[PDB]
């Protein structure tokens, strides 16, 4: 399931989602 | 297609995080000329919110990096990217923009759509502000600060203090003072009058209607703390 | 564009977390035909896992969702195959630099390595989503990929190296996920597991540091799976 690769406070706004 | 296979695509773009594919689909829908329902509606903003978003995060990290750069070509690359990015998320904004001034705000048969709209009108021209300069700007700002206005004017008017569309409008429209118009007096002010005048009828409030108004409350709450302190 | 530029423009696209601009500019980095410094390597590389890892992602979720359901079970199966046609353009694309370009420039075995076993990767991922009668000549390139890596790394590498050690996880995996073939897959992964093992019982200290977290990989699906 697992493989590899090598290598070398903000203010919120709002979206209101009414049902 | 019809609206239904639109709308379905749109929910398994959203599935697969394509969230470019799920606003076309919604755009669309939209675009057929009947008025959205709210799941439409949510369907719509949750793309374009992502859709923009990835634009407005690349743009601060690179606009920080440019800033941040003792000039050189480096100063002037990171300039370019930036204009790059900035004309990606002027179109995704005038899409939204020309939605809304076509489709969704004529079409809004309920006061709580109408404001929902306006509100969202003010978010899009406020992100066109963000990343306005000189000439253009003023007019953008005037253009936000009337569309959250006029939402503003009908939320007092036809909805609740504690109603989550009208508190999440007034959470907006304190960021776009903060920060757009660099206002914190104006901005405290809006902010906290909302949350005062939703607490004081928080008693009216069922089980679920009290956890929508009260997670907006916290918003407000949590940003007037970080204002004023 | 100098090449140094271009590679400028990769690590700010990549600050931006816009894969597609980074891949971009490391693709056109390759294409001007000189052997990449390790850091363009890692660029590139980074780049392509990205891009070529939202479709993987994408294509699982929407499988998902086709399995799980006559109309709607048709319309995922549309849309999965737009997500397979993005996913196998991108493999093709990365296919193609490492033939013309990165394999044959390649001076250094550990390069050599690294690029066959990249090689072995994307003919999987091209398995991962290939039907009926391409599969089987895409399963055979991926794997003759990962067997000329891994015959370069026995001879070239210690058993320890990291990119050898990955090579024989993924080819591993290979065979258990793509062959089927838990039997082959156990066998490398036990030896592979094995020489590092007696490496380190004989120095003193490791000689890179990813050494031991890789080969715990190795023995978790030597444990896992037989
Ligand atoms: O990301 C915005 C950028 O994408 C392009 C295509 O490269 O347009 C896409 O996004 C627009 C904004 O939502 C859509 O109007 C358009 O249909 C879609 O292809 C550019 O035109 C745009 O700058
Ligand atoms: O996401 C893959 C998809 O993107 C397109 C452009 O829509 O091509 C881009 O990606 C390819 C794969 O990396 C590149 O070869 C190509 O140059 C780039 O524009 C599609 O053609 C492709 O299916
Ligand atoms: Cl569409
Ligand atoms: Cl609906
Ligand atoms: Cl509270
Ligand atoms: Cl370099």
């Amino acid at each position: 399931r697992i493989s590899v690769i090598s290598t070398g406070r903000r203010r919120q706004s709002v979206l209101n989602l009414m049902t | 297609m019809d609206k239904n296979e639109l709308v379905q695509k749109a929910k398994l773009a959203e599935q697969a995080e394509r969230y470019d594919d799920m606003a076309a689909c919604m755009k669309s829908v939209t675009e057929q000329g009947a008025e959205l329902s709210n799941e439409e509606r949510n369907l719509l903003s949750v793309a374009y919110k992502n859709v923009v978003g990835a634009r407005r995060s690349s743009w601060r990290v690179v606009s920080s990096i440019e800033q941040k750069t003792g000039a050189e070509k480096k100063q002037q690359m990171a300039r370019e990217y930036r204009e790059k990015i900035e004309t990606e998320l002027r179109d995704i904004c005038n899409d939204v923009l020309s939605l809304l001034e076509k489709f969704l705000i004529p079409n809004a048969s309920q006061a709580e759509s109408k404001v929902f709209y306006l509100k969202m009108k003010g978010d899009y021209y406020r992100y066109l502000a963000e990343v306005a300069a000189g000439d253009d700007k003023k007019g953008i700002v005037d253009q936000s600060q009337q569309a959250y206005q006029e939402a503003f004017e009908i939320s007092k008017k036809e909805m609740q203090p504690t109603h989550p569309i009208r508190l999440g409008l007034a959470l907006n429209f304190s960021v776009f003072y903060y920060e757009i118009l660099n206002s914190p007096e104006k901005a405290c002010s809006l902010a906290k009058t909302a949350f005062d005048e939703a607490i004081a009828e928080l008693d009216t409030l069922s089980e679920e209607s009290y956890k929508d108004s009260t997670l907006i409350m916290q918003l407000l709450r949590d940003n007037l703390t970080l204002w004023t302190s």
